[PDB]
């Protein structure tokens, strides 16, 4: 029931390197999730 | 005949007895589910030695 979102932002195929991801947001949602979708701007 | 409106109106007056006085009532029901419980009580913080 906890939604964890970890984020990382960097200035630059996948770049070759190492970069740890710090935690960003913890949410007490408590729902069932099994599918997702992205959103775009036109 | 044999047909009545299901709702009756309370006729409250300031000179009625304790058995007819208007009482405002709130029922608080607390539920816990699989989701992380979030309705917490205030936590008193002791000064630090």
């Amino acid at each position: 029931g906890y939604f964890k979102i970890y984020s990382k932002h960097t200035p630059i195929d996948l770049p070759q390197g190492f970069s740890a991801l710090e935690p960003l947001v913890d949410l007490p949602i408590g729902i069932n999730i099994t599918r997702f979708q992205t959103l775009l701007a036109l | 005949f044999n047909c009545y409106f299901p709702l009756r109106s309370y006729s409250f007056r300031p000179t009625y007895g304790v058995g007819h006085q208007p009482y405002r009532v709130v029922v608080l029901s607390f539920e816990l589910l699989h989701a992380p419980a979030t309705v917490c009580g205030p936590k008193k913080s002791t000064n630090l030695v």
